Order: C-alpha cells, then structure tokens, then sequence
RNA sequence: GGCACCUCGAUGUCGGCUCAUCGCAUCCUGGGGCUGUAGUCGGUCCCAAGGGUUGGGCUGUUCGCCCAUUAAAGCGGUACGCGAGCUGGGUUCAGAACGUCGUGAGACAGUUCGGUCCCUAUCCGUCGCGGGCGCAGGAAAUUUGAGAGGAGCUGUCCUUAGUACGAGAGGACCGGGAUGGACGCACCGCUGGUGUACCAGUUGUUCUGCCAAGGGCAUCGCUGGGUAGCUAUGUGCGGACGGGAUAAGUGCUGAAAGCAUCUAAGCAUGAAGCCCCCCUCAAGAUGAGAUUUCCCAUUCCGCAAGGAAGUAAGAUCCCUGAAAGAUGAUCAGGUUGAUAGGUCUGAGGUGGAAGUGUGGCGACACAUGGAGCUGACAGAUACUAAUCGAUCGAGGACUUAAC
C-alpha cells in the first residue's frame, strides 16, 4: 500500500504536491531513498495528464501542481511547460518517466538517499 | 478475474431488462409453500446496486400496510421470473438509504415519473 | 438481532402497546433472536381497552425485526420497526388481528395458524 | 484418500438445482504427477510425493532437477504426502485430473492460515477486553498470571504474540462441481489461507 | 519497576554479543572505485552502470 | 478460635473487573446397585473431574432474597487466587454533621457527605521470533513421530407410540431421524462495520488578475456512499463414526466348607474416566532418525599428526517486493525477465465531469454522454527500478564384522 511517512494526511498531499512542482523546474533533485520510491507513482500520473492536452486535464493539473514561475523571462507556468515541453518529448515513450537512482546514506541522521529526475 | 469470470458466465442471466438504481420495478418471485408455488408480486424502490457478478444483489424496498418491508433481491437468482418497471425516477445519487425515513409524500418527491 | 433489554411495539389487538423483553428461552442461552424465537417479555405500555395490562408478564413470539433475516435463497428482509404478538401458554395468539406484514420464516415452524390471520405475508 | 493440491484464487457464488445460494471456493487443483511412491518394506511407510505447479530450470536446483528426473516430469515446486493412499493405486509418472473427486464426495480441507500478523490477545484467543470507563485505566491487557503460590507463571498461559502462518485444518467441507476441462474445484464452505496460496484437498473421513 | 540487583559484568558482555553492527556489503567500481556498495551511487566518481550522473 | 514461631528499617486490607488452574464430599451429563421404584417423576448409596457450569433487580458487600431462565445454574484450595494488571465503592488519615457518652478537650465494629492507589522489567518465569554450534563429508528436499498441546458440553422436535404400563389421569425404556444453544477453528463471496492520497454534494474565508473551473484551512471542515485490506453481529466447518484394557455393577464355570458361592484358579460383560481414533507443534527424541535426489573425491605445507588457499552442489551479502512482517526470519523474484511502479485493457466504487449548445428574467434545468473521476483489485506490456559484482561453502576420523 502507499507509504505513510509519518505526516499528517493532510500534510501528505502537500508534501507531494510540492515535490511535483520543485521537480518541474529542476529537472533533478536529491531526497531520501523511501519518499523518492513514493516520488515516483505521483509524478509520472501528472505526464500522462499533459499528454492529451484537453483543457479540462489542464484543470487536473491545477489540483496537485501549485502556481510557481518556471523558466525566467519565459515566465512560463510550472503546469504549462508539461503541455509545451515535456509532453513533446515523451509522445513516442510510454511511462518509466522516472528513473531514480540511489545514493549513499546522509551523514545528519543516517537516511538513504536517492536521485531523481526524468528521463 | 478472468477465470472467475469464466464461472460466473455458465450461470448468467441475460434475460433480465436493465434499470437504473432508482425506479418501481416488480419482481415476481414463486414461493413453495407446498406444493403449489404462489406469485407474490412485489412493487418497489430499488436502492443499493452492489457490484460482483452473480453476487451482485439490489434492495427493493415497499411500504405494507403502515409498514416498510426491504426485501434484498440478487440480481442473477433463479427464483425470479420476470421484472416490471412501472416507473421510471430521476436519483441525485446512487445509494438511496434516506428515502425510508421520509414517510410519506417526501418519499414520492424522489420518484417522479421519467 | 436483539439484545435483552429491547422494547418491541406491540403488533396485535391484545390491547397492549409497547412490550419490553426479557430474557430468551433458547438455551443457556443465546441472546440473540431473529425471528420465531419465544421470548417472555414485560408490557411497559397498553391501550385502556384490553385484555392485557401494563406490567403483566408474559410471553411473546417475535414477528419482525429491523435486523436483516437470513434465508438458504439467499433472499433477505428487515422491516422497519420491530414486532411480537403476546402469547400464553397454547400459541395460539391473543390478539384478534396482526398489523402490518408478517414474516414466512414462521410458516416452516409449526405456527401456521398465526400465518392466517396476516393480512400479507413477505 | 486422494489430495490434488492446488491454489485458490476467488471466493465464488454458485448456485445449482435446488435454489439456495451455495458459496464456493475455486481451486487450480490439477494437473498433479506422482514424482515418487514410498514403500514399507524400504521407506517405512506408504505414502505418495505429488507435486504442484511446474516451473521453468532457472528456479531449480540441479539436486532438483534430478529428483524430477525418474519421474520423467519437468521441475516442479511443493510436494507433499497423502498417507494412506490404497497402494498401488498409479503407476509411477502417472498424471491425475480432477477425475477422482466427484460432487456428491465429503472432502477434508488443510493448508497455511492467513497472516494476521503479531496481534493481542483479544484476536489471538478471544479474551474479554476490560472496561472503557469508569476511571478504569485497565483495558486489551491479558491480565494477571494467576496465583502466587507456585511463584512461577503456568506454561501455557496465554499471552499476545504472532498468530496466523501456521497450517490448519478444515473438517468435512464438500465439494460442488467439477470442472476437469479447466481443472477447478468448486468446494462449498470457506477454505482457509491468503490468496493465491497452496491448499492440499485431501479426502475426507468416513464414515 | 526498579531492578532488584546489579548485572554482573558477564551477562552485561553477553548482552553486549549482539549489539554490535554487521559490516555493509562492499563492490569494486567498474570505473574507477574504491570502492562501491551495491545498489547505491558512488560518492566518487558517481558513475551508474556505467553512465555518469551527479 | 486458641498459641505469638514468618514479617511492625513496611507481607498494601474487603468486594469486583480480569484471566485462571487445582482438589473432590459430583449441580448437570454418561455407568449403575437398592427403593415406601406401576409408568412418569423422584429418594438413597456406590463409578466417575472429561466437559459444561446464568442474565438481571436490592446492597460497597461476600452471603442472602427476588425475577426470568437453563441438562444444571456444585463447594472449596491457590498469601479468605490475582492492586510492580485495574477498579476505590466498603473500612482504615486529615474536613464536616446527627444521635449518644464526657464539666471539658474529644470519643463511639453507630450512621451520613467529600477525599493525589507511585514505579522505564535486571534475573528467574511464561507468549512469540532469530543469531551460533552440534548431529564424524557438504547440500536441496520430503517426512517417520519418542514426546507435547488442543479439541472432550448438550437442548428440543419427528418416529417406534399413544405401544409396553396404568380403572383412569398420565406416559416411556431401547433403536433411528432432523433442527438449535454455548464454545472452538477458519474465510468474505453474500449481510454489513471501518475505510485520512477514492468519488460526490455543500458552508465560511482566503489564495489562482477577474469569470467558469479549483486549491489551502476550519475534527478527513461538514455531510452522503465505497475498492482493497482488516473484520463479526455474517458465512462455512468442528466435537463424527469406532476399537484396547478397565471402574462401580452384571456374570458364567466350580473349590477351600461333598451342598452352596463373581474369585481364591480359569473365562466374560460393562461408563461423557483412562489409552488411541480426530487436529496441531515436533530428531537440540546430543537416542540428534529414515528415505529421495545432487557435488566430487582438489590445489599448497608439514616425512607422520595436522593446518591453510580456491572451488563444486548449494547459499548469502545487495536489490524489486509481498500471500509475510516490530526487527530478523518466511515466501514470490533478480534481465532466455511480469518482482514492484508506470503505461494500456477491465472489474469494482462514486455516479451524469469539463467544455459547448439549447430553454428560462434569474436561480437552474436539459442535451451532447452510463459521461467523467479513480488509493492499494485483476489481465498483459521491459516503458522504468531489480545494476556491476563480491562473500560463505565439501576433500569424507579411527575400529570391528559381513563382503
């Protein structure tokens, strides 16, 4: 089933839905190995609602992904560069967006960590 | 599921008429009181419509004599004969538990006619 | 399904009008009772013309139940208020008449006679 | 006494003749082979090794592989005795189907129970639990050992601990249908154990 | 819940038997290393069978 | 009760809630001898602990009384079983009163109202799970079962029968047939319960520039349903059918006592007891078993004894995980690949989404359309992540006999 963490349900979606934004203008990011496993199931439903380019699953992407600037001069929405950007880039492939890789332990409390970014 | 569907299949029903969850279908059902099988015909509002295959049940419901009666039906049991639906009625949802509470016309204001 | 303790409105011309319950007579026993259970029972309230008066102690034979009845067809019912009709001794029932629907689980039992007087049985 | 072992897969609903609602368990059950049959007068005992489920080399041991190999017969995973099956009954090798167990037959059922997992004792034997109220600060604990006089807790006494995992039997379920053609059995009556797990179908006592 | 005596220094090694932690598995990299733990990017080189990724 | 040998540098009282177990002078059930035993129903004395042992009203109570039941609602031991498990209601602190006694101060197995019940488990204990070594070579498996535990209770109706019996009234023994209670073991497919990343409706405010359409918060804001999993109040099953020797009894042959006599010789019959049949753990049953199938009989030292370095069968570290699970372990798997996630197709759930058009002053309604949305449930699909590698791991001891 989907792993807890240990936040508040509440905190849960939050928790996610920050996570989807952050890896929209960073391409890559580095967290705990446990949530990074959790990352993956969230994130990848989010490209396949930009694949159709319906208006209406624009909206879908308004309740998970937040109102944050993306690109600078460009200042493109983070829900618009997966309808102009990654959506053209992933039209032939089919899912396995996300590749994540792990990485050695943290020194601050000795959680696992791992890489994430699309590929 | 496939295989189970495989099973369910030997023992389906396609003669009953389709319905939506809210309408005054009347099932007839024989009733061995020895020997003779009685037709007791039975007016009234279906309410759940539980999935599963043969499984699958619906609970018609009936006012008798100042008293309601819920009698669950499954959907695929052999004992059905046959299935009338008097009328047709507009539901805002799928799971009709309030209506029983509401005696008497209030009831009525969830069955009209389509 | 119901526990001791469980007023039961009264279903029947005995002149009584609520009946509270007391104890099960099957077994040690079983708490529990769906329907044709006998169970003694206490008359909490009654209509002033009748045979019965409030506190009489007497027996009684569940009618209907709010409680889901099972049946081997897989077919079920639960009425919307639960019932019994006073009985003494011999089981055939003080009341002149039943009110309302009644139950064909008594009918396997050999309590038919109480099957005729219902107006309609479900 | 016959037994072809098999998975379950879905709980089912199936009704026949009579118009009664009749639950139903599905089991893969067959096909089975005889990998090898024990004998008194050498092994000790009469008793017959089946197997269930065939799979490919790459999960076999080569000490597997060999045992497989007088049976004339793939590699294949749990084997399990059936004692006492009426010698000779088969040939060795020999292939079975479904085609011992007819409907009308009483059949005993046995296999691993379902995980619940660690648990208290309410689950695990069914104790009371202890008030909710009344100031009480005791509730779901098992409660004290018992005298004080022996000075040492009765083995045997009941704690909460893991509960499930453990195999199980289920007396004098019968069966309802057969279905030889897809291998399924249709046993009437609940049938212990996680989904998608082995259930040896052994026959039942009698009379 | 106060203990009624000091563990003596036997059982208190016997208890310490167990406490120590098992030694993390260890691979050479095909790279470079050394070395790597399996399933897990070096923090050297950070190479991936074999591509590198930071 | 008596005595003052345990404890006044602490043995925490009574009654309950909890869980028990033990002993029989046995409440019930099963086996009977004698009856002022017609039958029915009882009385009494012997076998028997296997099992079952009630829901409430009164009282802090035990006890007792009462009500409704039940085959019966038996006693007692276990620090008048159990407070490092709980309850403070009763006594047994400090407050306050009544009655009585005392000049008073106060007192009263007289009564009434209120009144902090502390504690991280070291060891022995018990309920579960591992890590080591042994089992004269390493393994993968399947099991024999010395021993141990669990299960062990019964009601009604339908027959023989309205027969045996009795003037009647009443009404069986025995042998069969069905349906329940209590309890136990399992599973959700029905009945439902829950279901915090599922669906819908809806309130206030705020955030997306404003609309439409949404987000945040307010117990998941609230309300109505629900997949899976977990669950009983739900379902299915269980105590069945029989043997071995017996207990009290019933005896058959016959002596010591020519008759007689259940026994002293010899043979029977006979119980929910005991032993097994039934189910479960089990060769650390150091007595370490048995059978099936694999790896080979190395390379280096030391003349010997013996010790090292690799490997084979196999396994692990690590990793994808769940039918498992506190952690280990267990099972499904590790690229001649479906292990998990994703992607498609379904099942189930919630149910007429957005957009657009139309009717209506508006609010909304209808149509497009069983649409839309879908967390764990399935079927395929390498699209991703289970890389790359490493480690552990046997050369079969010495005798005797049969060959």
């Amino acid at each position: 089933s989907y792993r807890k963490l240990g936040r508040t349900s509440a905190q849960r979606k939050a928790m996610l839905r920050d996570l989807t934004t952050d890896l929209i203008i960073n391409e890559r990011i580095e967290t705990t190995e446990t949530r990074a496993k959790e990352l993956r199931s969230v994130v990848e439903k989010m490209i396949t609602l930009g694949k159709r380019g319906d208006l209406h699953a624009r909206r879908q992407a308004a309740a998970y992904i937040r109102n944050e600037v993306a690109n600078e001069e460009n200042n493109q929405d983070a829900l618009q560069k997966l309808f102009s950007d990654i959506a053209t880039r992933y039209e032939e492939r089919q899912g396995g967006y996300t590749r994540i890789m792990k990485l050695g332990p943290r020194r601050g409390d000795g959680a696992p960590m791992a890489i994430i970014e699309l590929v | 599921q496939k295989l189970i569907e495989d099973i369910t299949k030997e023992q389906l029903r396609t003669d009953l008429p389709a319905f939506r969850p809210g309408d005054t279908l009347r099932v007839h059902v024989k009733v061995v009181e020895g020997n003779r099988e009685r037709i007791q015909i039975f007016e009234g509002v279906v309410i759940k419509r539980r999935g599963g295959g043969i499984s699958e049940t619906f609970t018609v419901r009936k006012i008798s004599y100042g008293v309601g009666v819920e009698r669950t039906f499954p959907v695929h049991t052999p004992k059905i004969a046959k299935i009338e639906v008097v009328r047709y009625g507009k539901v805002r949802r799928a799971k009709l538990y309030y209506l029983r509470e509401l005696r008497g016309k209030a009831a009525r204001i969830k069955e009209i006619r389509r | 399904m119901i526990q001791q303790e469980t007023r039961l409105k009264v279903a029947d011309n005995s002149g009584a009008r609520e009946v509270l319950t007391i104890k099960v007579l099957g077994g040690s026993g079983r708490k529990t009772a769906n329907i044709g259970d006998v169970i003694v029972c206490t008359v909490k309230q009654a209509t002033p013309g009748g045979v019965v008066k409030k506190g009489e102690v007497v027996k009684a034979v569940i009618v209907r139940t709010k409680s889901g009845a099972r049946r081997s067809d897989g077919s079920y019912i639960s009425f919307d208020e639960n019932a019994c009709v006073i009985i003494r001794d011999d089981k055939s029932p003080r009341g002149t008449r039943i009110f309302g629907p009644v139950a064909r689980e008594l009918r396997e039992n050999n309590f038919m006679k109480i099957v005729s007087l219902a107006p309609e049985v479900i | 006494t016959k037994g072809i072992l098999g998975r379950k897969i879905g709980m089912t609903q199936v009704f026949a003749e009579n118009g009664d609602l009749i639950p139903v368990t599905v089991i893969e059950a067959a096909p089975n082979v005889v990998l090898q049959k024990k004998t008194a007068e050498n092994d000790g005992y009469e008793a017959i090794q089946l197997g269930f489920d065939d799979k490919r080399e790459k999960l076999s041991n080569k000490p597997e592989k060999g045992h497989v190999a007088k049976a004339e017969t793939a590699p294949k995973r749990f084997v399990k005795e059936l004692r006492g099956v009426e010698m000779d009954a088969y040939e060795v090798g020999q292939e079975v189907k479904v085609e011992i167990f007819s409907a009308g037959e009483i059949v005993d059922v046995t296999g691993v129970s379902k995980g619940k997992g660690f648990q208290g004792a309410i689950k695990r034997h069914g104790q009371s639990r202890g008030p909710m109220s009344h100031g009480s600060r005791y509730h779901r604990r098992p409660g004290s050992m018992g005298p004080v006089d022996p000075n040492r807790v009765f083995k045997g006494k009941l704690l909460p601990g893991r509960m499930g995992g453990e195999q199980i039997t289920v007396q004098n379920l019968e069966i309802v249908k057969v279905d030889a053609e897809r291998n399924l059995l249709l046993i009437k009556g609940n049938v212990p154990g996680a989904k998608k797990s082995l259930i040896t179908v052994k026959s039942a006592v009698k009379s | 819940a106060v203990p009624f005596r000091r563990t003596s220094k036997m059982k208190k090694r016997l208890r310490r038997t167990h406490f120590k932690l098992n030694v993390p598995g260890m691979t050479e990299c095909p790279s470079c290393g050394e070395m790597k733990l399996s399933h897990r990017v070096c923090k050297a080189c950070g190479s991936y069978n074999g591509k590198d990724i930071n």
